[PDB]
């Protein structure tokens, strides 16, 4: 049916039991078009964030998220998130006498 | 998921255990490796970038709560296999890619 | 960053009463823009004596005291029955648009020209992500040289408070998705005229500078005709006319005199747009003064008078007396209905109050059998009664 | 038929199968005025 | 593309491979570099500012 | 006729053909007023 309580641009029977995204809209998924190469996408139809990130399910189940982000992320499941660490290489010592 | 070359760290959401309002889809532990990693799949193998990642082929690492739940799941189910039980929140996996291997 | 300094700017040098008008604006928004919009149809005491009238110049000339220098091109959103598309779109719960709401709505939004009112808040860029988007219908609007645009702030963003005196003409409507949803995105235009909403005055000099001229640049035998005409010769030629004489009842004399007071008004045709005003019971559709139907009372009659007449075609075989001042007289007070027509350039007619010795005031006439094409309708309420206004398009 | 899926003032139509701007409006893309000057443009209707 | 003495780099837009809702335009690499250098073409030949 | 592709209030029959400015609009250039002062301006309609 078409009702939409996280207010997403999803429908909560669609966010529920299964969708895709073609022409930039939501459609019902259909088991035929996974050959074509859609993948089906589930969400919580009570939240805009699924995963917690400051994308909603809609953006990147769409893909109308930053490009550089990877298509792992594109799934309302996965949250896009930065995992940024530093390595030392060599230290100098600078003795002021 | 340590290659051993590289590092992939990833983050899927789990729903809530208690709060009936959490409607959070539950998936299994392999449909969760499958879907952070975009790997893709043939038959039973679980393919990443050219390595198998399926749970034969793997060396899997938790912490002491993980490994108590799964453990603890793996008994009250069939098929005792570690991608089939279904991430609980709080989970810590690492898997490990084996150097030499047959 | 430049919106917000010019806005935070304009909201100093402002006058103590028109910073109260638009602050009362961020409380009545709705209420304060429906009386704009129909302000103009009262009694002149019962417009001075109205509490609103106060903020509402003061409004008004807020706005129009900052002017722009070059056109700009505005968006906002509207509802379809604003353009008498009188069914959905799709509800905002649905993400799509079939092809037949979108094809019966480019047949009726198509080839009308609809008139505004009042005041409203417009923005300088589409809807994003965050913004209120309620209605399918985004109109992306031309403002011409020298429109008045207040830009103020409510506390986090900026609206463009302008007036509306112009008619949008729609040149192109596309179905757009945004966020997962299907709008209808609608170029327009516009179409300049005069009216004189309230302020009559302008009204008499204008057209007494414009036909006082008139009088005396033909021979005196249709003068002495339209002579005739001022004290009752009209009720007469409408006492024969309507009941469609020329066709199967020859008067010889009164289709002589017909034919010398319309050659009598090609002369020099009306010389602007101009959005003349017209007082009509409920006779001008067929029906009678208390008719089941008169009693509009109750919006489903409403509805009906607007499947009945919204979007055809009226004749008049009469001569059509009409009113350059929207504001209400008593010799036809109760007439419930109010044909608002825009009459176009090029219109033979001339302003039949110039004359010294005729008792219509503000008063103006144009060609028998012309064509009247019922644009839109809207209701408004006096005292207890819902009168009806009629904004049609005159195109002979 | 006329949609602009994307918002950009080029139609779908346009957009995959070639067009090219005429006093700043996209037009169809006839193969006679490539000898005018003009280039044919195509790019992602969504 | 390096003439020896100058240097031009340029990025052109390339269709994803797995993604049906992918709709960038595809081109070879000859109209590519022809698109990317504004290179004149008569024939077999491409031609770039006279190189 | 007068219509304003780019929206600078000067038409585009007179940006193409020749204009100037009297009391701030713009009116069509008549060679006549030449002598008054007055200069022929052509500009880009686009
Ligand atoms: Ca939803
Ligand atoms: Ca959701
Ligand atoms: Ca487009
Ligand atoms: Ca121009």
């Amino acid at each position: 049916e078409d009702l939409d309580t996280d207010n997403d641009n999803i429908p909560d029977a669609y966010e529920k039991n299964g969708y895709t995204i073609k022409d930039s809209i939501a459609v019902k998924w259909n088991d035929s078009f996974a050959e074509q190469g859609y993948k089906k996408y589930v969400s919580s139809y009570l939240e805009s964030n699924t995963a917690g990130d400051p994308y909603t399910d809609y953006q990147k189940a769409s893909g109308s998220i930053d490009k550089a982000i990877k298509l792992e992320a594109r799934d309302p499941l996965v949250a896009a998130y930065p995992v940024v660490g530093v390595g030392m290489e060599n230290l100098i010592i600078s003795t002021n006498e | 998921l340590d290659t051993g070359s590289q590092t992939f760290e990833r983050r899927v959401a789990a729903k809530e255990q208690g709060n009936p309002e959490d409607k959070t889809p539950e998936i299994t532990i392999g449909e969760a490796i499958k879907k952070a990693f975009s790997a893709t799949k043939n038959g039973e193998l679980l393919y990443f970038n050219g390595i198998p990642i399926d749970e034969s082929c793997v060396e899997l690492i938790f912490d002491d709560n993980t490994s108590e739940i799964i453990k603890e799941q793996l008994k009250y189910l069939d098929d005792k296999k570690i991608y089939n039980v279904k991430l609980e929140r709080g989970m810590n996996i690492l898997i490990k890619v084996p150097s030499y291997f047959t | 960053q430049w919106e917000k300094k010019e806005a935070e700017r304009v909201e100093k040098n402002l006058d103590t009463l028109e910073k109260e008008a638009l602050e009362l604006y961020k409380k009545d928004s709705e209420q304060i823009s429906n009386y704009s919009q129909t302000r103009q149809y009262f009694y002149d005491y019962q417009i001075e004596s109205n509490p609103r009238e106060k903020e509402y110049k003061n409004l008004r000339n807020a706005i129009s005291k900052n002017k722009i220098d070059k056109p700009i091109n505005v968006y906002y959103f509207e509802s379809p029955e604003k353009f008498a598309f009188n069914k959905e779109i799709r509800t905002e719960n649905q993400n799509e648009i079939s092809l037949e709401k979108f094809n019966e709505l480019k047949e009726t939004i198509q080839d009308k020209l609809f008139k505004q009112d009042g005041f409203k808040d417009v923005s300088l860029y589409e809807p994003g992500n965050g913004d209120e988007k309620p209605t399918p219908l985004l109109i992306h609007l031309k403002l011409p040289k020298n429109t008045g645009m207040l830009p103020y702030i409510n506390s986090n963003d900026v609206k463009t408070l302008i007036e509306q005196d112009y008619s949008i003409k729609i040149d192109k409507i596309v179905r757009i998705v945004i966020e997962g949803k299907q709008y209808i995105k609608a170029e327009a235009s516009i179409v300049n005229s005069l009216d004189f909403k309230d302020d009559v005055s302008k009204g008499d000099l204008w057209g007494k500078e414009n036909y006082s001229d008139w009088s005396n640049k033909l021979t005196p035998n249709e003068l002495a005709d339209v002579n005739d005409y001022m004290r009752g010769g009209y009720t007469a030629i409408n006492n024969y006319l309507i009941s469609n004489g020329p066709l199967n009842n020859p008067n010889p004399e009164l289709d002589s005199k017909v034919n010398n007071i319309e050659n009598a008004l090609k002369l020099t045709p009306i010389p602007s747009n101009l959005i003349v005003y017209r007082r009509s019971g409920p006779q001008e559709f067929g029906l009678t003064l208390t008719s089941p139907e008169y009693d509009f009372n109750k919006i489903e009659n409403i509805d009906a008078f607007k499947e009945k007449w919204e979007g055809k075609v009226i004749t008049y075989p009469n001569f059509i007396s009409t009113s350059i001042g929207s504001v209400n007289m008593s010799a036809f007070a109760k007439r419930k209905i109010i044909l608002r027509i825009n009459i176009p350039k090029d219109s033979p007619g001339a302003y039949l109050s110039a004359i010294p010795g005729y008792a219509g005031e503000y008063e103006v006439l144009l060609n028998h059998g012309s064509k009247f094409k019922i644009n839109k309708v809207d209701s408004y309420k006096d005292g207890t009664v819902t009168k009806l206004i009629l904004d049609a398009t005159l195109i002979n």
